[PDB]
């Protein structure tokens, strides 16, 4: 054109940039993005253990031809929820309360207004927000103290495990104003083995697939 | 109480000193002088390439080039008469939230949630951009470098505090202390000799680089600052809220002079910029859009609206000719 | 009885190429630089409302002009550019089709690999692949000299009565392993988003997106390959069998059908949608 | 940074040579290549240029098709095959670096030459003189001339100024018309317009003396001045 | 003792300000936005010829 001979030996050097940033903008994208959350002393140098193995502080693993990074909660300080917006498009939120969070003293107000919370904040009300309930080495022996008048008057019965579980999914689903968007995968199991891993494999390969599906048009 | 006392009453009666001497308004005096019409400005030049959400971008000083800075790691330096890469820096952690280019072209400053204000220098010997200095010392999220010299640095932080670097050692030389929440933005003088900073209390302070002394502080919003930008003379600067208002403080004047909202207006303003004559305040929304305030009317002259996502960071060049904007949808449009 | 038909087939007809030409024209240039579209499925899919957008332009109201007429005036050129550019765009539109469907498939289930078997003009390189075939089947039967005017109410079309083994070329190994190949990308598919559902409207769109997509232009195209295969044995003998008015509605049904390749591909999916 | 050539000596006509440019000490695959030559005692010539990427290649018009260009990108290593040498291909082979995006200085470093020896339109760029006599402390003039208006529609003038001091490798010096190039003294300087361009050497110190040159971008092929050799 | 004492300080400077009131300096940036009205390329639009885009 009306270039001169630097110009196009310019333009040669724009579009080999160009080439390097979506070959690597592939593998940006193929990759497993995971923000990890929990409450305050809920244990997390317990499932870090089981995966194959300051400022944001990141965990890799690669796992079944997957490339999971899992991105912190306890790297950050400032809870003026202004790094959050930085966390979209991300594949899933690994949450993870237990059952033994009302042992260091009430959690059931600040729970469910940081529920109502992310409910309320337009970024995580549509990505899917995976559940962990992990451990039975205590689970079963704080539940019996007493009635679970002290702190939880949503419910005033008898409080057995897994019946008392089943009412905490319910509750929890009414944590959410609209399941329109987003999707829980909750989960209630032993954590003994590779077992964690395996919902947080398959809970977000259903993502995977359902955003697959929905970038086609398909369904 | 006697401190508190004395503190209430020197607050309430420097508040007096205030208004008992301000005059007027600012639109009762400008009402009289005409508007503008309608500035359409036009998309030139559009800057594709990324491919992720693009935080914050700052022009070259010789009004051709920038950096725009990314969510998938990258930094890409663009020719812009030419929409040419000039170049593209991997960055280690792509959590980057801000960007600076060197008033001399020389180096680039880029940081993010890793706490950690990478330097980079690009006319190297080898031909590649290395990364020349880490400056680390926060203990959170950083924001706003902004190149004094191509030794001199400052950087504000999550850590409710900014802080003058020096490249040369690594070294945090001045510390300015003084806000209650994270500071989002910073923007230098054009003389490089004080800056201003807005934080997350809905509040911003003018502070001294040379001193680290607490020279003003500025209050009004109801929400956090978002951006921030001075005038062209250095001596008044716009910052923008969440509460979707655009406000123009004095810096002698001591209190905002006018407010640029519009009743229309659902969500908060995300970037501010100025014209080079210091008439179109610019700013970015959350919506889709850019709005192209006249500065002294506070009426919108035109909206730049491509950006299928919301605007993230504005920029004009020195001279003024043109108008760089970057949104999350992965393009910097340039509008003239 | 020629009155009721000749009364509704030119407003079927007129029907299907202006919301053909709207539809395709939105899908064709509502493509934008700004790549949130771009992607090789919907290359393909420009490329079958193109293909649909042939058929919409130079053909069709050449046939509503053999409506119009009565008992058609016009001669070999108008008899030969009907006939090879209807019988191109159908052949291009269904092999879209199968384009579609093997992308579709291997984006969703093989998604290890698509980033690199599928790209920028690679799509186009299997696009001009799919062009190829279609003009290496649309040449030799239609220069053969079998090509002529059906005179019922119909129009310069391929007959099928000289070469009975293109014409069980056509019907099977051209018209009918497109619905093997979609029969098993989107069974394939279905099973797959069943099969990664391992945690122990229900039915209502994850079976009328499998059918949607695949029974609509198969039963739309079947009565005519029926047709078309019966009488491959002698011809001779099935047009005196069959008679015209399941026959006038076979193939106006595969008149619609170049149509609802477009209404399913350009209103079904949620990104055209909220293009629009 | 150390660029360094390979493959000199005598040879032949008829035969074919090779000759191999090892880099040591930058980023090879991110440079475009010149290979540059110059006769003993007429002055330079340029010969071809590869781009990065091994994408753009272009020779000079008197051996176009005769030579060919490889490259090895992940070992650094620049190579030129030539195929059949006359007479005239006897020469100093130099490989250049040059980085081609907005401001850089394409002809930056040269590498150290290696001897050549065979047995027995285009733009012109015209130089003054061959020798100039001159004391050290008097500011000399030196000019050349060119064909074409070497002012570009963009507002660059793709005009190079180089030194080559006697027993060394060129240097340069200006880069477009006033910019100076990377870490030489400042005492240079350059300008001139459109077809006549004047370098300006103020405080002539020692060992500023060598052969200088002039040389147009513009266009491919490229050609050097005669050059003025400034005299001590 | 001391700690409140910078504070009350650096609003003792904060009453000893320079102060230029909001009708000293209404008319400055009117001064600024309109003797530097030719230089800017977007409220006073450029000639199509010297625009570089
Ligand atoms: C045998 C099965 C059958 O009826 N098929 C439709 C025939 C289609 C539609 C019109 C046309 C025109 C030319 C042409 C073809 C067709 C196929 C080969 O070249």
């Amino acid at each position: 054109c009306t270039l001169s001979a630097e110009d196009k030996a310019a333009v040669e050097r724009s579009k080999m940039i160009d080439r390097n940033l979506r070959e690597d903008g592939e593998k940006a994208a193929r990759e497993v993005k995971l923000l990890l959350l929990g409450a305050g002393e809920s244990g997390k140098s317990t499932i870090v253990k089981q995966m194959k193995i300051t400022g944001i502080v990141e965990t890799h693993f690669t796992f079944k031809d997957l490339h999971f990074k899992m991105f912190d909660v306890g790297g950050q300080r400032s809870e003026r929820k202004k790094w959050i917006h930085c966390f979209e498009g991300v594949t899933a939120i690994i949450f993870c309360v237990a059952l033994s969070d009302y042992d260091l003293v009430n959690r059931m107000h600040e729970s469910m207004k940081l529920f109502d919370s992310i409910c309320n904040n337009k970024w995580f009300t549509d990505t899917s927000i995976i559940l962990f309930l992990n451990k039975k080495d205590l689970f079963e022996e704080k539940i019996k103290k007493s009635p679970l008048t002290i702190c939880y008057p949503e419910y005033a019965g008898s409080n057995t495990y897994e019946e008392a579980a089943a009412y905490i999914q319910c509750q929890f689903e009414d944590l959410n104003k609209r399941k329109d968007t987003k999707e829980i995968y909750t989960h209630f199991t032993c954590a003994t083995d590779t077992k964690n891993v395996q919902f947080v494999f398959d809970a977000v390969t259903d993502v995977i697939i359902k955003n697959n599906l929905k970038d086609c048009g398909l369904f | 109480d006697q401190l508190r006392q004395e503190a209430e009453q020197l607050k309430n009666q420097i508040r007096d000193a205030r208004k008992a001497c301000a005059d007027a308004t600012l639109s009762q005096i400008t009402n009289n002088i005409d508007p503008v019409g309608r500035i359409q400005m036009r998309t030139r030049r559009t800057l594709r390439g990324h491919l992720a959400k693009i935080y914050a971008m700052h022009w070259g000083t010789d009004s051709r080039l920038l950096v725009s800075a990314s969510q998938d790691g990258k930094l890409i330096i663009w020719d812009s008469y030419t929409t040419n890469k000039v170049h593209a820096i991997p960055l280690r952690s792509s959590w980057v939230m801000t960007c600076a280019y060197a008033p001399s072209g020389n180096y680039v400053a880029c940081g993010g949630l890793d706490n950690i204000c990478s330097i980079y220098n690009l006319k190297t010997r080898e031909g590649n951009v290395r990364v020349s200095r880490e400056l680390a010392g926060h203990t959170g999220y950083l924001s706003c470098c902004r190149f004094l010299d191509d030794n001199q640095i400052v950087t504000s932080s999550g850590d409710t505090t900014c802080a003058l670097w020096d490249i040369e050692t690594g070294q945090q030389t001045t510390t300015f202390t003084g806000h209650t929440g994270d500071v989002m933005s910073l923007s230098l003088a054009p003389d490089t000799r004080l800056f201003v900073s807005g934080a997350c209390d809905a509040s911003a302070k003018l502070w001294d680089v040379r001193e680290g002394m607490c020279r003003q502080t500025f209050t009004g919003h109801e929400s956090d600052i978002n951006a921030i930008c001075f005038f062209p003379n250095g001596n008044a600067f716009a910052t923008g809220s969440d509460d979707a208002t655009c406000r123009l403080f004095d810096l002698r004047a001591d209190q905002e002079l006018m407010t640029y909202s519009h009743d229309n207006i659902i969500c908060g303003i995300t970037s501010v910029s100025f014209s080079k004559s210091g008439r179109l305040l610019l700013a970015g929304y959350d919506d889709f859009n850019c709005n192209v305030w006249d500065a002294l009317k506070a009426d919108r002259a035109g909206v730049l609206a491509g950006h299928d996502n919301r605007v993230s960071c504005l920029g004009v060049t020195d001279d003024g000719m043109a108008v760089a904007t970057g949104s999350w949808d992965s393009f910097l449009k340039i509008w003239n | 009885r020629p009155s009721w038909l000749a009364s509704a087939l030119a407003c079927v007809l007129i029907f299907t190429i202006v919301v053909d030409i709207l539809g395709n024209l939105l899908v064709i240039l509502s493509v934008y630089r700004n790549k949130k579209l771009r992607n090789a499925g919907n290359i393909f899919v420009v490329s079958l409302a193109v293909a649909d957008l042939v058929v919409a332009i130079y053909p069709y109201p050449l046939v509503l002009m053999s409506i119009f007429n009565n008992g058609w005036n016009l001669g070999y050129l108008h008899c030969q550019v009907s006939g090879f550019l209807m019988g191109l765009s159908v052949i291009g539109s269904i092999f879209n089709i199968t384009g579609i469907a093997i992308n579709r498939y291997c984006y969703i289930c093989h998604s290890l690999k698509y980033d690199k078997l599928y790209s920028s003009k690679n799509s186009l390189c299997y696009v001009l692949l799919i062009w190829l075939l279609t003009l290496a089947a649309v040449l030799p039967n239609l220069r053969a000299g079998t090509l002529q005017y059906d005179p019922r109410i119909y129009s310069c079309t391929f007959a099928q009565s000289v070469s009975s083994a293109y014409t069980i070329a056509v019907v099977v190994f051209h018209f009918l392993v497109p619905m093997i190949i979609v029969i098993f990308c989107y069974l394939r598919i279905w099973i797959l988003v069943l099969q990664v559902r391992q945690r122990v409207p229900q039915d209502f769109r994850n079976f009328v997106t499998m059918f949607v997509v695949f029974v609509l232009f198969a039963i739309c195209w079947a009565p005519l390959n029926f047709i078309g295969l019966a009488v491959a044995s002698d011809p001779a003998s099935m047009v005196p069998r069959i008679p015209e008015w399941l026959f006038v509605a076979s193939y106006y049904m595969a008149y619609f059908n170049s149509c609802l390749n477009a209404i399913i591909y350009g209103l079904l999916n949620q990104n055209f949608r909220k293009e629009y | 940074v150390q660029l360094v050539e390979s493959g000199g000596g005598l040879v032949q006509p008829g035969g074919s040579r090779k000759l191999s440019c090892s880099a040591s000490g930058f980023a090879f695959s991110s440079f475009g290549m010149h290979w540059v030559r110059q006769a003993p005692e007429k002055g330079l010539e340029w010969v071809a240029y590869i781009s990065s990427g091994s994408g753009t290649i272009y020779y000079a018009d008197t051996v176009k098709g005769r030579f060919t260009i490889s490259r090895d990108d992940p070992k650094n290593t620049l190579f030129l095959q030539m195929t059949s040498l006359r007479s005239e291909d006897t020469a100093m082979y130099y490989c250049v670096r040059s980085i081609y995006y907005y401001g850089s200085s394409p002809f930056d470093f040269w590498g150290q030459g290696t001897t050549l020896t065979v047995s027995s339109s285009d733009i012109v760029m015209t130089q003054a003189t061959s020798s100039v006599p001159v004391t050290p402390g008097e500011s000399v003039s030196i000019s050349c001339r060119s064909s074409k208006s070497l002012l570009h529609s963009n507002g660059n003038t793709y005009l190079y100024w180089f030194l080559q001091r006697p027993g060394q490798s060129p240097q340069l010096l200006i880069y477009r018309m006033s910019n100076l190039a990377s870490g030489v003294p400042d005492r240079f300087s350059g300008s001139g317009s459109g077809t006549a361009f004047t370098l300006t050497i103020s405080r002539l110190e020692a060992e500023d003396v060598g052969v200088y040159y002039c040389m147009q971008h513009l266009e491919y092929p490229l050609t050097f001045g005669a050059g003025t050799k400034l005299e001590l | 003792i001391a700690q409140a004492r910078k504070l009350v300080e650096q609003l003792k400077m904060e009453a000893n300000i320079d102060r230029i009131k909001v009708s000293k300096a209404a008319a400055d940036l009117m001064a600024y936005c309109e003797a530097h009205a030719k230089e800017d390329p977007l409220l006073t639009p450029v000639p199509a010829s010297e625009n570089p885009f």
